[PDB]
């Protein structure tokens, strides 16, 4: 259905992570860029199937402080909750 | 009954009788109906409803939190189409807070 990536490598702060999800996900311009509103994009706004290809998950841990992880866990708590959500770890 | 949907209408719904007004439905229920978000179809299958009721998390920990206190969230202002960014949050004890900025800040209103 939607697939999305993120190019660990080239994230640079969490300001970044957020805005490659705003456009990999197709989230509305008022997007909040904060863990609550990637959840409510998730079970709330996002178009499913999902596919989330997180490359150099590692090296985009780097400058995202604690976000990389943050943001990893919510997606995989929308899944828990019943989510198709693929995820894949590179 | 008619819809209750905005800020104050809820907040003193929500105190006064300890629930949602009748116009709201949790994402599971809307699902059942044959809610898609991505269709912003949710007035289609649940004509006048608008989604809340569901557990918030309050992920980035910007409301108060206390042993004991879960949080719940409602859409307000909402009527047909895509959702948007408004939202009532409401906790186990009764504090009321808002955002209008898809959970950016929030402002307490009870």
């Amino acid at each position: 259905m939607k697939k999305a990536v993120i190019n660990g490598e080239q994230i640079r702060s969490i300001s970044d992570l957020h805005q490659t999800l705003k456009k990999e996900l197709a989230l509305p311009e008022y997007y909040g860029e904060n863990l609550d509103a990637l959840w409510d994009a998730l079970t709330g706004w996002v178009e499913y199937p999902l596919v989330l290809e997180w490359r150099q998950f590692e090296q985009s841990k780097q400058l995202t402080e604690n976000g990389a992880e943050s943001v990893l866990q919510v997606f995989r708590e929308a899944k828990a909750e019943g989510a198709d959500i693929t995820i894949i770890l590179s | 009954a008619q819809v209750i949907n905005t800020f104050d209408g809820v907040a003193d719904y929500l105190q006064t009788y300890h629930k949602l007004p009748d116009n709201y439905i949790t994402k599971s229920e809307a699902q059942a109906l044959g809610w898609v978000a991505s269709k912003g179809n949710l007035a289609d299958v649940a004509p006048g409803k608008s989604i809340g009721g569901d557990i918030f998390s309050n992920r980035e920990g910007k409301l108060p939190g206390k042993s004991g206190r879960t949080w719940r969230e409602a859409d307000i202002n909402y009527t047909s189409g895509f959702r948007n960014s408004d939202r009532i949050l409401y906790s186990s004890d009764w504090l009321i807070y808002k955002t209008t900025d898809h959970y950016q800040t929030f402002t307490k209103i009870r």
